[PDB]
């Protein structure tokens, strides 16, 4: 994923600049900001998800 | 603002120094014996005036 993001982060721009590249496909996607709830620690806290 | 503790060898890099890597983690360069630069992850936390 490290490396999907380097893909779709800057070497998908110049990419699609040559002459002769329709559309394409690249294998994975970018980042996201992915936040790892702890069910412990939202019970200590008295915190549903929502 | 409490103040607690006291380091003895506390390493204090610059701000310029260390900068942030595309996934997130704290990354600064380093130059070796035999002259040239590489890259190590580090573990940057609290700032100090204008220090990491």
């Amino acid at each position: 994923e490290d490396l999907s993001n380097y893909i779709v982060s800057n070497i998908q721009d110049p990419l699609s600049r040559t002459k002769g590249v329709g559309d394409f496909q690249v294998f994975g996607s970018q980042y996201s900001m992915r936040i790892w709830l702890d069910p412990a620690k939202l019970n200590s806290y008295q915190l549903t998800p929502g | 603002q409490l103040q607690e503790g006291v380091k003895q060898k506390a390493i204090l890099a610059p701000q310029q120094g260390v900068t942030r890597d595309l996934k997130g983690q704290a990354t600064a360069l380093v130059v070796n014996a035999q002259n040239k630069v590489e890259l190590r992850v580090i573990k940057a936390d609290r700032v100090i005036g204008d220090k990491w």
